[PDB]
């Protein structure tokens, strides 16, 4: 009967037509609506998608709605909604949790079960709704949609801390001490005039304690509009977003988001001082709905078993890492090999001894080693692509950096230790200037990094993975020359590599029409999988911890001896790891002969180049 | 004057808790006490799982959820314990006492704080990265009135200097210009701290939150930049005093040397309508008050053999 | 009238030219020295797929020799440089862009670089082929920095923020 003063919304026919749309609704009614043709109908249109949806969450607690427009449009009655939705956004939404206050009861007494309800009650509920209409950019907003739902698409710049907002104010008294709270309505808090008890009855004795307040959070992002729609000769334009309750910290910096939300237009005053305002007001919105552009289920782990139990493990995923790569099977065993990482250790007496695998590829210019780095760095949970032309001395690790948006200190770590934990990829290794390669040294030798500047002194951690592609001076590697003149790399630093590969490129008719071959296949247009790499290789890295026996001793030993018959004790070392590395696949908890075979083969043939 | 129930319950609890605990029978927190009077000590140490025990942790999660409000009788009762069982420290040669609590079942970072823990004692954890000097801050002031010459002593400040209104004991009439009595006044000293995030909490593409965490009495210059520690204290809010109305001009209602930001310029919700604000809008921001620190990240021979067992 | 201008546009407005306030702060020091403005109401801008132009590929190719005279009308002062003129063509035009699965990618883009003695008309031929297509930029030496500015600062004196 009655309608809400300005608009024309009544509660009491929208609560009855949104009952009607819930229990009523199905996936029958929507593909009714649709009906693009194709559309399927198997036991879908009965499937009840919104009291499936209600009943989970109620089992599960949660308060969280994906509403849809075009859903709400599909039923013929309800439809009135969807036009009194997008002009009256604030009003329509206090009616969806009033009756969503109820939705709960409507469905836990059906049966008469024992629930409580009353954490029910002390919740409240509210909804996200989504693709409200056309999308349209920030470069054409009119004042003619002020306080209007629109859906708008921008690059999330950056983020502020939370902001305290301030709801139930506290005043205390001075001479009785008698403690009231004041409610405070948009903003402006209305002042006690004196104390309410009778007997104490002073004017003027009022007293503001800040921090028995209550308060609320609040975020405020920055958006910018994309350059895909920018015309030519322009500048890209920014609006601020105003994000409450359970959405804060959601948008990180730099991703592009779609958002759902209210426009708004606000004051803002000339004289800081007088209560004047100037005739120019400033726009921003207030988001409800934000979208952007571990965990492992047990049928997960029954098939990563039945996969593990494959014949040859190390051929499939040999490869699975490079299909375009052709040839070069040897590097993409060192690489898988890698990606693993024997068990890492750090006993009390000795220290810490390291685990991680260092593999450089170098050669002739024109080989595909860029490619493969490309391929290696998404495989891997945690790792960071940078090219080590230029940039700063100790931009891999730690810089002391002045603050931007404040005049602040900022401690802003490096990519080495962006890489902890993984694979980092060095690519153009030759570039690297000689004053940032000693910080590769301490990395590669203690896998700490300290930094002593500003009056800070601290060390991080490195514990990572080098992965180097280098080239050398000239169009070709001409084997007859020593590898040390044609790199241009100090002795200690390849030294240190654990696994350093040749890739060498002769003018062969049989090699040549082979690659060509498939090349042309590849851009002709007409046993890998997708993501199970990463599943498996996170099992076998954060679980799988194998360990040696006396089958490895004999072997090792031995084997070291018979090399011995210029190999230096960094070889041995490097046989266990690539060993128990090799151990921690074909899925084991022990070392055996295979490892350590297929260890000292690789590391022979890498001698071989 | 109103009095407060649940705060004497309060009171009494931790007067039993501090008077009947002396589980180990070795009162270990009248060992405590005893020790600060053979060693001259400003500060207490309470165990949360000490206390976690007592009451089904009645007692302990009502201590957690409104600190701030139950401070003033924890250290009421603390007075009558420490005059019932050591009257030596009762004066100084009295003791501002400190209560330093540890030993929290939870660990919060950077990024969990909300404006719903605001009051409450919790414990963080952060890498520190600039300190300031230990200033000295006004705890109780002293003033004397202009005319009358009269004597007021123990005026609480919160966060700007406050006069006293109301004159004295006779009939003089005056609203202001007092007299800081600087040698009578009481201080304690003050240190601000900027701390950041740890490394392993930051996520892959971040830019690094920041705190401004205050350590007050004894706990001054026990964080040094470039370590790792966990802090533990209560959560507050600290208001923009300068359109408080300072009483100098020096503050010459906010001056500046840089822009402040335009985007939220309006955005930022201030309040209005308090008589001392005026016509203007006063601003809240949030920091951390500590009261206990940790650290996660001479060839004499006589007194060589002391040492040792 | 709003969005009738955009950067870069040579144009007659009309307009009322109005006197403003020019009150607030650095108004006493002026006295009476206003600034001023003019409130627009006409705009005169100097200066697809549809049956004419689906005519006129058709007659282009009747016309025949098309290779060659489109080369040849490229910067008609020129005179000779007739293959750069033909590699000039297939630079205007791009080769196909594949993405291949697993994510491979292949280029069409075409990178041409023109190497020579000086006073071949090295800078005329470049400026000429940058009028042919609207995508396009002439960057220059160290005089200006645009080829890797890729900054994400910008002290926009409007309102002091970055973009
Ligand atoms: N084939 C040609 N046809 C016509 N004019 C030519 C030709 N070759 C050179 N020119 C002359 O050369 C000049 C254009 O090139 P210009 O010498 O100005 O620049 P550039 O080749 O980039 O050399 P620089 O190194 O001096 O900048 C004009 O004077 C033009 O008449
Ligand atoms: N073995 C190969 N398999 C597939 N493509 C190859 C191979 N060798 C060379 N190529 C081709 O040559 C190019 C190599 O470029 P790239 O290796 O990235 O440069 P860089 O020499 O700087 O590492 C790629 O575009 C790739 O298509
Ligand atoms: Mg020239
Ligand atoms: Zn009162
Ligand atoms: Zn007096």
């Amino acid at each position: 009967l009655r309608i809400i003063w300005g608009t024309n919304v009544s509660i009491q026919e929208c609560t009855t037509n949104f009952r009607n749309f819930l229990m009523s609704f199905k996936y029958k009614f929507r593909k009714i609506l649709d009906e693009r043709e194709e559309f399927i109908n198997n036991t879908t249109d009965e499937e009840l998608y919104y009291i499936k949806q209600l009943n989970e969450m109620r089992e599960l607690g949660t308060s969280n709605l994906n509403l849809d427009a075009r859903n709400l449009l599909a039923y013929k009655q309800t439809e009135d909604l969807y036009h009194q939705l997008l002009n009256y956004p604030q009003e329509v939404i206090s009616i969806m949790d009033q009756t969503i206050k109820d939705c709960m009861v409507s469905l836990i007494v059906d049966n008469n079960l024992d629930y409580d309800l009353d954490e029910i009650e002390t919740k409240f509920y509210k909804v996200r709704p989504y693709n409200v209409g056309s999308c349209k950019g920030m470069r054409e907003l009119n004042p003619n949609d002020i306080d209007k739902l629109i859906n708008l698409k921008g690059l999330v710049l950056r983020s502020t801390p939370v902001i305290p907002d301030m709801k139930v104010a506290f005043f205390k008294c001075n001479v009785c001490d008698h403690t009231m709270a004041v409610e405070i309505d948009r903003g402006v808090i209305q002042e006690p005039a004196r104390c309410e008890r009778i007997d104490c009855n002073e004017p003027n004795s009022m007293s503001l304690i800040h921090n028995r307040c209550s308060f609320a959070d609040k975020q405020v992002i920055k958006l910018q509009e994309t350059p895909d729609f920018v015309p030519d000769g322009q500048t890209p334009h920014s609006i601020s977003l105003c994000v409450y309750d359970e959405l804060v910290d959601s948008c990180r910096a730099g991703d592009r988001i779609e958002v759902t939300g209210t426009f708004r237009s606000i004051p803002i005053r000339a004289n800081s001082r007088q209560r004047v305002l100037k005739s120019l007001y400033k726009t921003y919105v207030d988001v409800v709905h934000v979208k952007k552009v571990r965990q492992i289920t047990d049928q997960d782990l029954a098939k990563i078993r039945e996969v593990a139990a494959r014949e040859d493990l190390y051929s499939l995923l040999a490869r699975s890492i490079a299909p375009s790569i052709y040839e070069l099977e040897d590097v993409k065993k060192g690489i898988l090999l890698q990606l693993f990482g024997g068990t890492n250790k750090t006993f009390t007496k000795g220290g810490r001894y390291r685990g991680d695998i260092n593999i450089l590829l170098c050669g002739d210019p024109s080989t595909s080693k860029s490619q493969i780095l490309q391929y290696v760095h998404k495989i891997t949970p945690r790792g960071v692509y940078t090219s080590g032309k230029g940039s700063s001395a100790v931009g891999l690790t730690a810089y002391i950096t002045r603050d931007v948006d404040t005049k602040q200190l900022v401690l802003e770590s490096g990519a080495l230790v962006l890489s902890d934990g993984g694979v980092c990829c060095i690519d153009e290794f030759d570039k690297m200037s000689d004053s940032t390669r000693s910080v590769l040294h301490e990395v590669m030798e203690q896998q700490t990094i300290s930094i002593a500047k500003a009056g800070i002194i601290t060390t991080l951690n490195a514990r990572s993975s080098i992965l180097a592609s280098a080239n050398p001076i000239g169009s070709r590697y001409n084997p007859n020359l020593p590898v040390t003149e044609n790199i241009d790399l100090p002795p200690p630093l390849l030294s240190r590599f654990d696994l350093v590969y040749l890739v060498l490129d002769k003018v062969d008719e049989k090699n040549d029409r082979e690659l060509a071959k498939h090349l042309t296949n590849l851009y002709l247009e007409d046993v890998l999988p997708v993501e199970f790499l990463t599943m498996y290789i996170s099992y076998a890295k954060e679980h799988i911890h194998p360990i040696i026996t006396e089958a490895a001793k004999t072997e090792l030993v031995r084997a070291y001896v018979g090399m011995r018959k210029t190999a230096t004790t960094r070889q041995l070392e490097s046989m266990i790891r690539l060993a128990e590395a090799h151990a921690k696949m074909k899925l084991k908890n022990v070392v055996e002969l295979e490892d350590v075979q297929e260890a000292v083969r690789l590391i022979r043939s890498a001698i071989k180049d | 004057k109103v009095d407060d129930v649940t705060g004497e319950k309060v009171r009494e609890a931790f007067e039993q808790f501090l008077e009947d605990f002396s589980v180990q029978v070795e009162k270990v927190y009248r060992a405590q006490i005893e020790f600060m009077k053979i060693y001259d000590l400003n500060t207490i140490y309470i165990d949360y799982q000490h206390l976690s025990m007592r009451e089904n942790g009645a007692l302990a999660m009502a201590i957690s959820e409104q600190y701030y409000r139950f401070l003033p009788f924890l250290q009421k009762g603390l007075r009558r314990v420490v005059r019932k069982y050591a009257p030596e420290l009762l004066n100084t040669s009295e003791r501002v006492f400190q209560i330093s609590f540890f030993n929290l079942p939870t660990v919060h970072r950077i990024r969990d704080i909300r404006s719903e823990k605001i009051g409450s004692l919790l414990s963080i954890s952060g890498t520190v990265t600039r300190t300031s000097e230990v200033r000295p801050e006004l705890y109780k002031a002293s003033f004397t009135c202009d005319m009358c010459r009269a004597i007021v002593d123990n005026v609480e400040q919160s966060f700007k200097y406050t006069e006293p209104t109301f004159c004295p004991n006779p009939s003089c009439e005056n609203r202001a210009f007092w007299t800081l009595n600087v040698t009578r006044s009481r201080f304690l000293d003050w240190q601000k701290v900027r701390i950041q995030e740890n490394a392993n909490e930051i996520p892959t593409g971040s830019m690094p939150r920041t705190l401004d965490v205050i350590l007050r009495g004894d706990s001054v210059e026990r964080a040094k930049p470039g370590d790792r520690c966990k802090f533990t204290g209560v959560e507050i809010v600290v208001p923009d005093v300068t359109q408080l109305g300072l009483p100098g001009v020096k503050p010459s209602s906010t001056l500046d040397t840089r822009g402040i930001s335009k985007t939220t310029e309006g955005l930022n919700s201030g309040v209005t309508g308090l008589r001392s604000l005026g016509v203007r809008d006063l601003t809240y921001k949030i920091s951390f008050l500590a009261c206990h620190v940790i650290s996660i990240g001479e060839r004499d021979q006589e007194v060589f053999l002391n040492s040792l067992s | 009238l709003v969005r009738s201008l955009s950067p870069g546009d040579i144009v007659d407005v009309t307009g009322i030219f109005l006197p403003a306030p020019y009150t607030g702060f650095k108004a006493l020091k002026a006295g009476l020295l206003t600034e001023t403005y003019l409130e627009a109401q006409f705009v005169r801008q100097h200066k697809s797929l549809t049956s004419d132009v689906e005519e006129r590929v058709m007659e282009l190719i009747t016309s025949g020799d098309v290779y060659n005279r489109l080369a040849k009308s490229i910067a008609p002062e020129i005179y000779g440089n007739l293959d750069v003129k033909k590699a000039l063509l297939l630079l205007l035009v791009g080769g196909v862009d594949k993405r291949v699965g697993d994510g491979m990618k292949i280029r069409g883009d075409i990178n041409v670089c023109l190497m020579g003695d000086p006073g071949v008309a090295k800078s005329q031929l470049l400026k000429a082929i940058c009028k042919i297509s609207p995508r396009g930029v002439y960057t220059t030496g160290k005089g200006s920095s645009g080829v890797g500015l890729t900054a994400a600062v910008m002290k926009d004196p409007v309102t002091d923020e970055m973009i």
